[PDB]
């Protein structure tokens, strides 16, 4: 048995309606975009952040890379 | 009222439920793949040997 | 480590995620690899009955395929003997075995072409570039006698030699024999033999995509439908006090 | 899809393209002469004709 | 009237006369030139080649397939 | 002795009462979805596993033209091969983003659940690893030969340990037959603990996002989870088949469709996706014994997590420190799977010590520092 | 196998080298031969059945390995069979 030893609860009301006396997805514009956002707003500057700094690194790791391979001019200035 | 009298005929008892998910996915079978298949030989019209077929079957020698 | 020249990106007919093989094409490319490169390149896992409804006639096929002769038995006598081939036969093998193929060819060994595409990185878009694409070497870099310069190729110095040139063989359906003409179906043809699927394997990504959409936006409406139950819920604190 | 995936499934353990191609043996019956006979190979044992 | 010519080294013409080839072309001679002359140099002008083909091929490709069939 | 027929019956008692009744918070996310998905997957690859297997010809001299033959001959057989290799991924992906999401919800508080699960890892990482060998391309043979040759770094005691473990004196077929009997095993013993993983869950009930007592709110599996599990499982599938449909080999290297020629090693050396940030941090160390330990804690650390938790909280949900020390980690884990890809030159080299050096700096130190430092701040 | 059984580490070696064995390919892809070693196996006496019928009369000399376990009553079996050929008896007609 796993439902009822859980915990004591008191004086506490819930109403629902049964699926289909209500709507499927409601409130698409009024309610859950806007949350959405909120969501994301909200943690972008805790996630995004570090994400972000790896593409640098990624990207000067690897755009110096290549860099190294092209050779310099310099070696070869008195090779007459 | 196609809802109405789908659920009533239909998806009232459990039993002509299913039995229209067969029936109703036969259909949708034998349908859907003409369909995609329709729609893919389109999209590569002439490239498939269904196309290029007439070229060697029954005019050669 | 050094300096390598990465191929460029042709816009193959079948490049599509919903276009096929331009079996047309095919059927050339596989001219091609008959008449020039199954003379020092194998393709053991491509068989004549393959060639059928896909760029043959099941006639076409058969005699193709008996325009070869193929080692059987043994027979009541134990000894090995010659037979035509037959449909069920296995493209044959230009050599015996790689230490002879060396032997002519120069210490190099020409790749069975079965897989060859997806064993290259750039695929065709890299076996394009190698054939339609030798050249001189620029200043500093000297080839060793018996190596063809290419810059398509990790070292420059293929063993290979430039295996295309202009009319170097006719399409007997008409089409204009031209170098890039010709590499540009063999390459085609690679594909193919490479993964003889590959058309049924894009129409079914194309039911797969039907099916998939349509029937995760309904357990999504379902799921939602049931879960309403909760989100839509409330609840108040109403002790006695 | 189920009904497909099961039957991509379960012709997987029927015959594969190489078996069914030794499956068949044809006999031209413009090429033998009378009485003489010649015996050929077919699923794996001999056949008369 | 009917002489065979291969669509490949056409588009290749037309586009060794560009912008980034012939910035590049040129970037080239240039080092050939030098590293011809030159009897005691180790430098290769692979680099510069790869920098003209890479430019050249990639144009040859956006065009070179609306001639072949 | 009871009403109904699915709490007196001794299976359907097994059936319902882990998959129905089963008490779910009312509140777990998305992130629990990789639970079902990571069975599923599983019950998957077996199938896929053995509907390969009845194809496959364990034999240096047979492997690759087998599994060649498979996809070329057998119906459907291309099909069920890829299934196979991405179902593969798609067991990883799910797997990690199952750990992170532990993690990110201190589920291993639930330590054995977590234990549990920390084997189950290990198992299907060897289980894969075996899997790649079987088609014994050139990729398969090297993967195997630099690995397993890590064995011989150990003292005394090893240099035979990997004699032993190939059969021989080097990957041959000896080993490749022992590896796809391997292969054939592993699975099973994975879905074997996975009930001991889901058992030792049970014991407490699911950890839900915010970290409080669910009790004063549970709701019924079904419909509730086991329809958001199906939802989920398609918003995955998706991804999974559209790649293995419409792109096989975008995840896979190409020297696997070169027959493996122990004679001639391929240009570069890498794994799959999956192991990359592994092999990342093996590679960092220049010391055969001392990268195997490296490559060892970096995936056994895993155990020490647990022991390794400090906020008074749970949840990071509630700890914004942590949150951002936990994506530098997780961003952390996508460099060192970028440096893997990555030969051995200047800068991928140090900027790869380094990867790794904050990879186990982080779970060892900041974590649970920023955690007491947490604390201290809601002033507890 | 014989070393340590019925035969010197030397008896082996030498008793291996009577034959010549079929190795190879060689650089230039010939097949060749070589002095047999105690790592090769007792030498076949033809090269595939279809041949050993044909000098024999049909008759395939099966391989010996397994044979004893291979016939019912084995050695005691296998005995008998070579210590024990004989004239027919009436009425039985051997052919040619
Ligand atoms: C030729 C082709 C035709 C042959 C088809 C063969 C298949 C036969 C299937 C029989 C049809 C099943 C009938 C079920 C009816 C039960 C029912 O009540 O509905 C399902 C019921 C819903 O309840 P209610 O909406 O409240 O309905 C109440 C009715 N008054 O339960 C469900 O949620 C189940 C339906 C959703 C299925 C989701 C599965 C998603 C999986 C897809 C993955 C793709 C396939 C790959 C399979 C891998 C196998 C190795
Ligand atoms: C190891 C191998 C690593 C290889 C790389 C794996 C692939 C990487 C893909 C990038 C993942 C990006 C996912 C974006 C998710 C963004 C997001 O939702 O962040 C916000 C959100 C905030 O949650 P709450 O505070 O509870 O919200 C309150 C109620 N509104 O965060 C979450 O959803 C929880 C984080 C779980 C995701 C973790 C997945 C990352 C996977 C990496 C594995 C790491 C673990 C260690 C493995 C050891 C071996
Ligand atoms: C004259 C013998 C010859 C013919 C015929 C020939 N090739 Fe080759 N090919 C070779 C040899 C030899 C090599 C190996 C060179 C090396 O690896 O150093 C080679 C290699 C290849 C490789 C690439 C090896 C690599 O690592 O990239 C491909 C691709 C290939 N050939 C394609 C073709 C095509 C396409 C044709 C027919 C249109 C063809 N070859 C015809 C001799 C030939
Ligand atoms: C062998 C594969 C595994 C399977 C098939 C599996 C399956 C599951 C399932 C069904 C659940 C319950 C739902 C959920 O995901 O939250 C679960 C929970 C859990 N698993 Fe796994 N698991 C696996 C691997 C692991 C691994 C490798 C770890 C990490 C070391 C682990 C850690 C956990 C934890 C901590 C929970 C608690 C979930 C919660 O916080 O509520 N599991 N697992
Ligand atoms: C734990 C689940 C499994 C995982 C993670 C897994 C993984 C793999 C991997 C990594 C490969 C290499 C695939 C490739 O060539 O790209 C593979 C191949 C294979 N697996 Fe599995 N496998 C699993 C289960 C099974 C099972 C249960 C069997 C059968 C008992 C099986 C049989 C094979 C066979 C025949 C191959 C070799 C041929 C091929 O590569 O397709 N696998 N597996
Ligand atoms: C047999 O080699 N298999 C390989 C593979 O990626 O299989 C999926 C493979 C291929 C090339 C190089 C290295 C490997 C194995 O590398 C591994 C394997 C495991 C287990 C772990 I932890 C960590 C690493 C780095
Ligand atoms: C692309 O078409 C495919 O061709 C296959 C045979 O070539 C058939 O078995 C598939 O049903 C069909 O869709
Ligand atoms: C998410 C579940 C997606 C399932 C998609 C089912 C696609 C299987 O569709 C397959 O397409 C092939 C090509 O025409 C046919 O030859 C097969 O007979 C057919 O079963
Ligand atoms: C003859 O060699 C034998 O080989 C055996 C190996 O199986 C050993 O156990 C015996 O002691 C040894 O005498
Ligand atoms: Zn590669």
């Amino acid at each position: 048995i796993h439902f009822g030893n859980l915990a004591r609860v008191r004086h506490i009301i819930t109403y629902s309606l049964s699926p289909f006396e209500q709507r499927a997805i409601p409130n698409i514009f009024s309610d859950a975009l806007p949350n959405v956002w909120r969501r994301f707003s909200s943690q972008v500057f805790k996630v995004a952040p570090p994400f972000l700094g790896a593409y640098l690194l990624y990207s000067w790791g690897t755009q110096e890379f290549e860099r190294l391979k092209r050779k310099n001019p310099a070696d070869y200035e008195n090779d007459q | 009222a196609l809802l109405r009298q789908a659920y009533s005929a239909l998806f009232r008892r459990t039993s002509t439920f299913a039995l229209t998910v067969v029936l109703g996915a036969v259909l949708f079978e034998r349908a859907f793949d003409q369909g995609a298949d329709a729609i893919f030989e389109h999209l590569n019209e002439g490239k498939l040997w269904k196309h290029i077929k007439h070229k060697y079957e029954a005019s050669e020698e | 480590g050094e300096l390598e020249l990465h191929p460029p990106a042709f816009p193959w007919s079948h490049g599509g995620p919903l276009s096929a093989l331009d079996h047309s094409s095919v059927r050339r490319g596989f001219q091609v690899y008959k008449q020039v490169c199954s003379a020092c390149h194998s393709m053991d896992y491509v068989a004549f009955r393959n060639l059928i409804g896909v760029t043959h006639t099941e006639a076409e096929a058969k005699a193709l395929a008996e325009e070869v002769e193929v080692q059987d038995g043994p027979d009541e006598n134990g000894e090995l003997f010659m037979r035509p081939g037959k449909i069920s036969d296995y493209f044959p093998k230009p050599y015996p075995n790689p230490e002879a193929a060396r032997a002519a060819n120069n210490g190099a060994l020409p790749p069975d072409l079965s897989y060859i595409v997806n064993a290259r990185h750039g695929g065709e878009d890299y076996v394009f570039s190698l054939l339609t694409g030798y050249c001189d070497p620029p200043a500093g870099v000297v080839v060793r006698e018996g190596l063809h310069y290419n810059p398509y190729f990790p070292g420059q110095a293929i063993g290979m030699a430039p295996p295309i040139y202009n009319e170097i063989l006719e399409y007997d359906d008409g089409t204009p024999a031209t170098m890039s003409q010709i590499a540009k179906d063999v390459c085609t043809f690679l594909r193919w033999a490479a993964e003889p699927e590959h058309d049924q394997r894009k129409r079914m990504g194309l039911k797969m995509l039907l099916i998939s959409a349509l029937l995760t936006s309904l357990l999504y409406y379902m799921k939602r439908h049931k879960w309403s139950v909760l989100k839509s819920r409330k609840m108040a604190y109403r002790p006695p006090k | 899809a189920a009904k497909n995936v099961v039957t991509q499934f379960i012709s997987s353990l029927s015959a594969s393209a190489d078996v069914l191609a030794l499956s068949k043996i044809e006999i031209k019956l413009s090429d033998i002469p009378e009485g003489k006979n010649v015996a050929f190979k077919w699923r794996g044992k001999p056949l008369f004709v | 009237e009917e002489e065979l010519v291969d669509p490949l080294t056409t588009i290749r013409e037309h586009c060794e006369q560009t912008e980034k080839c012939v910035k590049a072309r040129e970037r080239l001679e240039l080092c050939d030139a030098r590293v011809s002359s030159r009897s005691h140099t180790e430098e290769q002008c692979t680099e510069e080649l790869f920098d003209f083909l890479h430019a050249r091929d990639h144009c040859v490709a956006h065009k070179l397939f609306n001639k072949l069939k | 002795m009871a009403p109904n027929i699915r709490k007196s019956h001794p299976l359907l008692k097994m059936i319902n009462n882990s998959l129905i009744d089963l008490p779910a918070p009312s509140n777990i996310s998305a992130w629990w979805n990789f639970g079902s998905l990571l069975a599923v997957c599983l019950m998957t690859q077996i199938l896929t596993g053995l509907l390969l297997a009845m194809h496959y010809t364990a034999d240096t001299s047979l492997a690759f033209s087998s599994v060649a033959h498979t996809c070329r001959n057998v119906q459907y057989g291309w099909l069920i091969r890829n299934l196979h290799a991405n179902g593969a991924s798609f067991f990883f992906i799910c797997i990690f983003l199952h750990i992170g999401r532990g993690l990110y919800y201190g589920s291993y508080l639930y330590k054995e659940t977590w234990n549990t699960g920390v084997i189950l890892l290990l198992t299907l990482m060897a289980t894969a690893f075996v899997g790649y060998v079987l088609p014994w391309g050139q990729m398969s043979f090297w993967g195997a030969t630099v690995i397993t040759n890590l064995f011989s770094a150990i003292p005394y005691i090893g240099h035979t340990l990997v004699e032993w473990a190939w059969g021989g004196f080097s990957v041959d077929n000896p080993t490749l037959t022992r590896f796809f009997a391997l292969h054939f095993l592993l699975p099973f013993a994975i879905a074997g603990i996975t009930i001991i993983h889901l058992t030792f869950l049970h014991e407490s009930g699911s950890n839900n996002p915010l970290g409080i007592s669910s009790d004063s709110d549970k709701i019924p599996f079904h419909p509730y989870y086991s329809f958001k599990d199906i939802l989920g499982l398609t918003l995955m599938l998706t991804p999974f088949l559209t790649l293995a449909l419409f792109s096989p080999n975008l995840l896979g290297d190409p020297e696997n469709f070169t027959p493996a020629n122990p004679l001639v090693t391929p240009p570069h050396i890498k794994p799959e996706w999956y192991f990359l940030f592994a092999y990342a941090i093996l590679r960092s160390i220049p010391n055969k014994l001392g990268g195997v330990l490296a490559l060892a804690a970096s995936v056994l650390i895993l155990f020490l997590i647990p022991f390794l938790h400090k906020s008074k909280q749970r949840t990071m949900t509630f700890r914004p420190l942590s949150q951002t020390l936990f994506w530098l980690l997780v961003a952390n884990l996508l460099i060192l799977t970028w440096i893997g890809s990555q030969p051995v030159e200047h800068p991928f080299i140090i900027i790869g010590q380094m990867a790794s050096l904050s990879y186990f700096t982080i779970l060892l130190i900041l974590f649970p520092t920023i955690g007491t430092l947490e604390n201290k701040m809601l002033n507890y």
